[PDB]
C-alpha cells in the first residue's frame, strides 16, 4: 500500500497510488506544530484530486490537533513565475500571517513549486521544515528529493539558492491523471537517466513497460487503473537510485549528470518552448555516443538506449520528427560554438547500468564536438596500432542459420 | 594491372582507394561493375570527381574506372578551397574516403558524416580509439 | 601581536590592532581561490584605512597567486539601504562579473554588511565562503 525508500538513514520518502488518506494523517501527527500552510499552483487548485487533499486535511486536524490553523497559498502558474519577486510575496504573506519558526510549509506543486517554497523554508525565520507533495512525474524523481532548491535569476537559471533537506517526500502517484501527455513523457526521460547509471533490471522491465504505457498517456484522458502496479513501480527504482547516491555524500552525485551537460547546452538556447526532459534525452544518445567514441561503450548499448527513448516519445537527435515541430523557428539557434563553450566533465557510460570507474571524467572538446555534428574532419594518419585486431559486425549469414538450428536441435 | 569483381561487387570503392596511391607505369582498370548505379547512385562517376579533388587523375571507363596513382601523398585540396568531400548518403563512400584521407599534410573534410549507420554505424569511433587517429568536426554557418 | 579566539572548534577569529599585513597575508594564503570580492561601504571605501589594506591585497596578490582577480562593489551605508533590493544589486553584480563557487566575499563593514553580505553567501551558487572583515565596536 505504501513503499518506504531511504534518504540519508531516515525513511521518509513515501510511494504509493492514492495515498491521501496517510498524507494527512502522517504530517500531523509525526511532525507537531502550530500553523500549517498548504502552498500550490492556481491550475492545480482548481484540480478535483487537490479538494480530496486539503479538505482530508482540514478535517482530519480537528480531530487531531484541534489548536493548529491551516493557511493556503496560490501562485499563479509558469516557468517565469519562479523567481525573486514572486518569491517575495509568500516571504511576505508568512510574516504578515503571523507566521514564526514553527512552520510546516507544504509545497503541494511541481519542480518550479519544490525549488522556490523550499528556498523560501531555507530562508523564512532561518530555517523552518518543508514537506514536499510533488504532484508531477518529473519532479516526483528529480527535484523534490535531494533538497536542492533555487530560483531564476534573469541572469541565469537555477543559481541562487540554498541546501535545505525536507522531511517527508510524498510520491502521491493519483496525482497524475490531471497530467499532460507532454508533461508526463517528459518525465520518464529522467526515470531511465536512473535506471541506465545504476540499475539494468528495471531497465530490462521498462521495454516490456514502454509498449502499454504509451497506449494509455496518448489516449486523451490517461485512464490509470489496473496499471497502478507498474506505474509505481516506475518511480521506485528512480528514487532509489537516487536516494542511494545522496546518500553517499561532489564525489558520486555527478553521476546523476548523465546527459545534464549536453542537455543543460540544448535546454541554454531551446528554453522556453523545449522542456527539461525532452533535453536530456537527445543528451543521453550524446553522452552514449562519446562514450562509445572512447572505446568504453559497446555499440549494442546505443541502439538498446536510443530504442527505449524513442519508444517513449522522447527525441533521441535535435533534428527528429517531433521536436522540430515543437521547438520549430529556434531550430537553428542550435551552433556547434555556442554550445559547446556553456558545456567539460560528461558521464561516460560503461554498459547499460553501470558507471565507467564510478566517477566523472573530463573529455576534451573535439570529441564533443565530433559527436553532435554530422562532419568528419580526418587528420593525417601518424601512428595507426601495429598489433590492432578489428572485430566487424558480425556475419548476419552464419547468425540467421545458426539460431534456426539452434532451435530444431 | 587489371582485376575482375564479378562476386566482389561490394569491395569496390575500397580497392580504389588503394588503387589511388599504388604508383606506377601500368595503371589500375577494374571493370565489371556495372550493378553499382542501382543500389542508390552512379558511383562509378563519384569516384571521377572526388579524385580529382585529391589531384589523382580517374578516367571513366566503359564497364569501370581506370585509377591512376601520384605517390602515397596527393595534391591539396582543402576545405579552404571549393567544397569537401560528398557522400550523397551512402555509407560506402564515406568509409571509404577515410582510409584516403590521412595522407594529406591537411584535415580532409567529409561532408555527411553520420550516413554510415546501414552497415557500420560506429567506423569513426573505431578510428579514433582503436586506430589512433585524431578526428574533428566542422559546422559551417 | 595578534590573540586568536577559537569558535566551533576552528581557531578563525584574529584580534589585533593594526594587522593589515595579516588580513592579507592570510585569505590568499589559506583560503585559495580563483575569484576574490572585496564588499564595503562608499563611506568607509573613502577611508585612508580601507587603502592600506585593498592596495595590501591588490599587490600581495600578485606575489603569491598572479592568476586571481579582485573584484569591489561599493554599497551606500544605511539600514535602508540593508533590504531584498540592495542585497539583489550584488546579487546581480557576482553573477555578471563571472563569479563560480569558490568566491571569497570579504564584508569588509559593519553590521549592516556582515548581516547583508552574509546572506548573499548564504544564498550565491547554493553558499560561498565568507570573510568577515567588521570595523564598527557593535560588529567586532
Amino acid at each position: 500500500s505504501i513503499e518506504k525508500v531511504p534518504i540519508l538513514g531516515k525513511e521518509t520518502i513515501h510511494v504509493g497510488y492514492g495515498i491521501a488518506d496517510h498524507i494527512v494523517r502522517e504530517v500531523i501527527a509525526n511532525l507537531a506544530s502550530s500553523t500549517y500552510v498548504i502552498v500550490t499552483d492556481t491550475n492545480m487548485a482548481r484540480t478535483p484530486q487537490y479538494s480530496k487533499l486539503t479538505d482530508d486535511f482540514k478535517t482530519n486536524l480537528s480531530e487531531k490537533r484541534p489548536e493548529s490553523r491551516l493557511l493556503t497559498y496560490c501562485v499563479s502558474p509558469g516557468e517565469n513565475n519562479k523567481n525573486r519577486a514572486t518569491k517575495a510575496a509568500v516571504e511576505d504573506f508568512l510574516l504578515q500571517q503571523g507566521c514564526t519558526r514553527d512552520t510546516v510549509i507544504l509545497a503541494v506543486g511541481g519542480g518550479v513549486i519544490g525549488d522556490m517554497i523550499g528556498f523560501v523554508a531555507a530562508t523564512f525565520m532561518r530555517g523552518v521544515r518543508v514537506v514536499q507533495v510533488p504532484t508531477t512525474l518529473l519532479a516526483m524523481v528529480d527535484s523534490s528529493v535531494g533538497g536542492k532548491t533555487a530560483i531564476d535569476t534573469p541572469l541565469g537559471k537555477n543559481f541562487i539558492g540554498a541546501f535545505h533537506q525536507p522531511e517527508y517526500v510524498f510520491c502521491d502517484v493519483s496525482f497524475l491523471e490531471t497530467l499532460p501527455a507532454r508533461q508526463f513523457i517528459n518525465g520518464m526521460a529522467e526515470v531511465v537517466k536512473t535506471a541506465a547509471i545504476w540499475n539494468e533490471e528495471e531497465f530490462t522491465r521498462l521495454e516490456n513497460f514502454s509498449k502499454k504505457f504509451l497506449s494509455v498517456v496518448t489516449s486523451k484522458k490517461p485512464d490509470l487503473q489496473s496499471i497502478k502496479a507498474e506505474l509505481v513501480k516506475t518511480v521506485l527504482e528512480s528514487v532509489r537510485v537516487k536516494a542511494g547516491v545522496v546518500s553517499s555524500d561532489a564525489g558520486l552525485r555527478n553521476l546523476l549528470n548523465f546527459g545534464h551537460t549536453i542537455g543543460h547546452a540544448i535546454e541554454a538556447v531551446l528554453t522556453p518552448e523545449a522542456l527539461h526532459g525532452e533535453c536530456v534525452s537527445i543528451g543521453m544518445i550524446k553522452e552514449a555516443e562519446l562514450s562509445r567514441y572512447l572505446g568504453i561503450l559497446p555499440p549494442v548499448a546505443v541502439a538498446r538506449l536510443s530504442k527505449c527513448l524513442v519508444a517513449y516519445g522522447l527525441p533521441v537527435s535535435i533534428d527528429d520528427k517531433e521536436f522540430l515541430k515543437k521547438v520549430g523557428p529556434k531550430r537553428h539557434y542550435v551552433e556547434i560554438d555556442i554550445l559547446l563553450k556553456k558545456m567539460i566533465r560528461c558521464v561516460l557510460l560503461e554498459k547499460i547500468g553501470k558507471c565507467y570507474q564510478l566517477k566523472a571524467h573530463q573529455v576534451s572538446k573535439q570529441d564533443l564536438s565530433f559527436v553532435l555534428t554530422d562532419e568528419v574532419l580526418v587528420h593525417p594518419f601518424t601512428n595507426p596500432p601495429k598489433e590492432n585486431i578489428i572485430v566487424p559486425p558480425g556475419s548476419k549469414s552464419i547468425s540467421n542459420r545458426a539460431l534456426i538450428l539452434a532451435a530444431l536441435g | 594491372p587489371h582485376v575482375d569483381m564479378e562476386p566482389m561487387t561490394d569491395a569496390f570503392l575500397t580497392a580504389s582507394v588503394v588503387a589511388a596511391v599504388a604508383k606506377g607505369g601500368s595503371s589500375t582498370s577494374i571493370t565489371g561493375i556495372a550493378n553499382q548505379r542501382v543500389k542508390e547512385c552512379n558511383r562509378i562517376e563519384a569516384m571521377v570527381t572526388e579524385l580529382a579533388k585529391f589531384g589523382v587523375p580517374a578516367n571513366e571507363l566503359p564497364d569501370g574506372i581506370e585509377i591512376h596513382g601520384i605517390d602515397i601523398e596527393d595534391l591539396k585540396t582543402p576545405e579552404i578551397s571549393k567544397r569537401g568531400v560528398s557522400s550523397y548518403d551512402d555509407h560506402r563512400v564515406a568509409m571509404s574516403f577515410s582510409l584516403l584521407a590521412g595522407l594529406c599534410k591537411e584535415p580532409v573534410l567529409i561532408l555527411e558524416r553520420s550516413t554510415t549507420g546501414k552497415t557500420w554505424p560506429g567506423w569513426w569511433d573505431i578510428l579514433h580509439s582503436k586506430f589512433k587517429i585524431e578526428l574533428d568536426g566542422y559546422e559551417p554557418p
